DNA sequence: ATCATACTAAACGTAGACAAGTTGGCCTGATGTATATATCTGACACGTGCCTGGAGACTAGGGAGTAATCCCCTTGGCGGTTAAAACGCGGGGGACAGCGCGTACGTGCGTTTAAGCGGTGCTAGAGCTGTCTACGACCAATTGATTCCCTGGTATCAGCAAGTACAGTGCCCTGCTGACAGAGCAGGAGACACAA
DNA sequence: TTGTGTCTCCTGCTCTGTCAGCAGGGCACTGTACTTGCTGATACCAGGGAATCAATTGGTCGTAGACAGCTCTAGCACCGCTTAAACGCACGTACGCGCTGTCCCCCGCGTTTTAACCGCCAAGGGGATTACTCCCTAGTCTCCAGGCACGTGTCAGATATATACATCAGGCCAACTTGTCTACGTTTAGTATGAT
């Protein structure tokens, strides 16, 4: 048999692709966006996570990630990615 | 007779040994409470304090206030001074990684 | 109802008294606006998270649990009011 | 009163050697110069600094400490035995040959 | 041109007369109050105290070199 | 009946990111009871947007560095000349990247 | 069949910590699908040993404050004086709790032979 | 009619703990509430370490290894090494009196 | 098989490397020493960590995932070795 | 006579060339060694994955040259160009080490 | 004939010419880095097979939303007390600047060392699959531990007045020195008065 | 009537008194924190009770993981050769550290202003609890295509070589300032000439 690893190199290489046509990354750099894409997974989510303890929900809604992250990320970061969430949200509940 | 008078730096350390031996807090608590109310009103208009939340704000304060004073005392001093300057305070939280 | 300058309410024996808890002999005159700048900041980031965490309960008091929380996520975990 | 022709160093030597011990110290050597010249009442502080400078100069005293504290306030000074007699046959007021530690 | 630096460091020295000698500071005043490019001569001012020193014209107190306080010889 | 042809959920959402894997992400890594339908948009919308920023300030480093293929000094360079993204990660450490090319001004020759 | 008496997990494990209440936060605190049996055991007799150091120190240093009554400030001073427990809580401040009194040596007053009146150099 | 919530708190047991540590001394309320606090903060480092050792290893139960590991990692040298000590004894005594 | 010394593997000119990178021009006599202290304690520590998570996981190889958790437990997160 | 730069023109060279490079500055098989040898305290007969090795030279480096860029910050601010030991245990205490 | 007085020569004092020391700026050689061009190789990007994990469809039930109510805690106001803050002023000593020096550290060269690379060989141990059994989830009934409230009683803590102990500051005596001024006494020379 | 011995004045060395300053220390006075005692306030503790809610016991059932066995990956050991890095030493300079001096900044203390603190009262805003309901997410089954493993081609980065350019450091020329020597003016000695 053989193994079987996942991982978010493709999703990197599709976003760098929208954002430079032309240009490539090396393998130790993906290796370095997929570390970074984990971490901020799970600081959002052990985030979101606290959020719902600490007010008696068994939920993670799209409110405790929105919370997560204007907690988690700095001003403009936090703005923008607050902005591109509720975009990406209300394009999937309309076209559903 | 000209009246009784301590030399500079011995009541800087009586009070340095007064105010370590006590706990209560420095700052006058109606002025701080009216500081937080100030600044928490550009995040959020007509909001409320429990007064166990000023007094929280206020702890936390000291605390961090009185640790920062301590790091700059040492940073001071291993510029061979007595004096703690402003650059002192900003060594101090450059290199806690504040700055 | 509107609040101003109260920062300047941190007068100068107060900073004085913190630095002398501190362990300081001699302070600079020019502490005072230096040690004002840094509790502004250290205050309005804990009163941002607090006050995040506030909105999210959809609450209007800011409750002691909210500036422990807030606090805890700067990594100065306080005990005394909860938690 | 006149003031006496007799030295601030022979002075000393007399008020030392006229105790029963040989030795006095400085507010003894006050008490005695009170009590046997009624002239030197005035000019108080001038001859005061001028016998302390005549003591710690001239090297004919040398100092002693004391062994159980004393009554203290001062110190205590032994004649030096080295000098013999320095204002002998009636020459109190100029010594010839001063002693000297070299 | 002017008179050598070292006629100015006899003035300056001889016009105070302080029980202590003056100090090197206290010279430099007095020789930019007498008006003299002092910017640009720190050079020449230690070096004619150190030959004034040498010559016995001026008596060194406390410090070594320019450092330290000189006062006027004994004659 | 015959079922409707599959359509993934990061098409429905616009992203690029898979909604599905961090759907399940959240659900298997014990963060909550339940997990809601529109937090794995958020959380996928959210993560692309910020690999994106890192992406172009890495690939703009790079073209400053005349090279086609992004590399970790690159992406050091990024983070750490971006106020933002080095406030985010400030205590990380990326494997092979470099320092910031400066210098005191006290430890320049006086010229 | 009739119950047996019933007997406390802590009485079994001889705890004074609630080894039930200590289950039901692990089962309801979100960290893992299941909770083994053991688990709530080992954690309810580390967290005893551990309050029962602190409050140790701490009634040690209200005894030589001449104190009946544990308060914040004997709790910092119990935390700070210990070093394991200052380097498990050294990111923690205590409320009401001050800090250690300590003056640097250089800050001392300089000890001078003359005693004649301070003057301005 | 209008009832509240009871707060649940560790304080019976501090008081315990106290006074089989110190039969005479007491304690105030505001060093309860902090010791409140210590007991939640340390039980919540302990269990979310050994989440995370559960997860790594992709293993969906907590038992007593991995809060040990849990307790090896958090705590210093000393304080370490007896809650060790104590866990075990406590586990071990507790299956064999089941 | 033993290992004794190796301490001194971290030469003088690999700690002037070091501090070259970290914007030092002129270095005492004395760092060096103080330097290898620094770095065999941040060592023990870490490798303390990453061996306690593999024996934990009934492994005799410890692996770059330990060290990796090892660092971001210590507060020092590294990315480049998966995670 | 042989051409000779002054004090501190080849350190300032060095500074540049080692700050726009990126590969690791300790030698690998002492640092390995070293590794081996303090895992040896806790536990007899580990073995390493390469990749782990590298993982810890790593962290290492990039620990200690944060630690020497905090250490030229304490030594200039001392009105010294030189660190001296000093320099690092005041950031060591002032970080929380 | 003998003296002083003026012209000239040589000693003495002072102003100016000469040569030596110091600093700044420009030119030239050496050296490291940066740039340009050719070769090549292995690391990236793209293509194919497949299998397992995500999507479609449906149901169940309980978590979350909303409305009503209550009473608790936040806000706000008023007045008096006095503790703290603000201001002013004298002055001590500490921060800062300048100079000196000596030795610790930087640069460079020759020799020694072992790190690095490549290849060979072996096997401990990571990684996977298959069994199946003990362990943990779940539910119902029992009950007892834990929380809240009230009462009586107590210990403890806080505040105020009085005495004590410790420590800080500086008077005032005593001791030591540089420097200016002044009495004694040895030795040499002018005046007094004697011997021949 | 004069040479000569002794008396008395003039000279200078030796030693002393004196003005002012600085420094060492015994001990008096002052101030402030600590200790003791008492009074009043309140915060803790113990007992009792009711509420309540959740921990325990007993039983059933599904699957997580311990254990066994096999594959083959990569961790480890060794050897040989090349050469890049490490080490040791020589030499010089510039940087750390000590010392001195000064004068402005902060400390200490007295006086006035002011706003904090306490106690009390009142109103009502919003947090907390309770009941009902509905629709959103977990659970289950089926099915297929998205992502991963493997394989292969090629061109972007690595290496090597050559050439250019910027920078560093030393040497030398030119300008400013000071030490040493020399010539003009003043003054005294030598010789010619006028005065008496």
């Amino acid at each position: 048999k053989r193994s079987r690893k996942e991982s978010y190199s493709i999703y990197v290489y599709k976003v760098l692709k929208q954002v430079h046509p032309d240009t490539g990354i090396s393998s130790k750099a993906m290796g370095i966006m997929n570390s970074f894409v984990n971490d901020i997974f799970e600081r959002i989510a052990g985030e979101a996570s606290r959020l719902a303890h600490y007010n008696k929900r068994s939920t993670i809604t799209s409110r405790e990630i929105q919370t997560a992250v204007r907690l988690l990320l700095p001003g403009e970061l936090a703005k923008h990615a607050v902005s591109e969430g509720t975009k990406a949200v209300t394009k999937y509940t309309s076209a559903k | 007779k000209k009246p009784h008078r301590y030399r500079p730096g011995t009541v800087a350390l009586r009070e340095i040994r007064r105010y370590q031996k006590s706990t209560e807090l420095l700052i006058r608590k109606l002025p701080f409470q009216r500081l937080v109310r100030e600044i928490a009103q550009d995040f959020k208009t007509d909001l409320r304090f429990q007064s166990s939340a000023v007094m929280a704000l206020q702890e936390a304060c000291e605390a961090y206030l009185v640790g920062l004073f301590e790091d700059t005392n040492l940073c001071a001093i291993h510029a061979k001074r007595v004096t703690i300057m402003p650059k002192d305070i900003q060594l101090a939280r450059r290199i806690r990684g504040e700055r | 109802k509107v609040l101003r300058d109260n920062i300047q309410g941190i007068t100068k024996p107060a900073i004085r008294r913190l630095a002398r808890r501190g362990g300081v002999k001699r302070i600079s005159g020019l502490i005072y606006e230096e040690t004002r700048g840094v509790l502004k900041v250290f205050l309005e980031n804990v009163i941002r998270d607090a006050v995040t965490y506030t909105e999210h309960a959809k609450r209007k008091t800011v409750t002691a649990m909210d500036v422990v929380y807030a606090l805890k996520r700067q990594g100065r975990t306080l005990y005394g009011f909860g938690g | 009163h006149a003031k006496p022709p007799y030295s601030y160093i022979s002075l000393i030597t007399m008020a030392i050697q006229q105790a029963p011990s040989k030795m006095l110290t400085l507010s003894e050597i006050y008490q005695w110069i009170m009590d046997l010249f009624p002239y030197y009442r005035q000019n108080q502080q001038r001859w005061q600094n001028s016998i302390r400078h005549s003591l710690s100069f001239n090297d004919c005293f040398v100092k002693v400490a004391r062994s159980p504290d004393k009554p203290g306030k001062g110190s205590y000074w032994t004649l030096h035995p080295d000098s013999g007699n320095m204002f002998e046959n009636g020459c109190y007021l100029r010594r010839q040959k001063r002693f000297k530690c070299e | 041109s002017g008179p050598p630096v070292s006629e100015l460091i006899t003035k300056a020295v001889a016009a105070s007369k302080e029980r202590s000698g003056v100090s090197l500071a206290a010279l430099k005043k007095a020789l930019a109050a007498a008006g003299y490019d002092v910017e640009k001569n720190n050079s020449r001012i230690k070096l004619g105290l150190k030959s004034l020193v040498s010559k016995g014209t001026l008596v060194q107190t406390k410090g070594t070199g320019a450092s330290g306080s000189f006062k006027l010889n004994k004659k | 009946k015959a079922r409707a042809k599959a359509k993934t959920r990061s098409s429905r959402a616009g992203l690029q990111f898979p909604v599905g894997r961090v759907h399940r992400l959240l659900r298997k890594g014990n963060y909550s009871e339940r997990v809601g339908a529109g937090a794995p948009v958020y959380l996928a919308a959210v993560l692309e947007y910020l690999t994106a920023e890192i992406l172009e300030l890495a690939g703009n480093a790079a073209r400053d560095n005349k090279k086609t293929r992004i590399i970790p000094r690159h992406l050091q360079l990024a983070i750490r000349n971006d106020e933002e993204l080095n406030k985010l990660l400030g205590r990380v450490t990326i494997a092979q990247g470099g320092v910031l090319p400066n210098i005191q001004a006290v430890l320049l020759p006086k010229k």
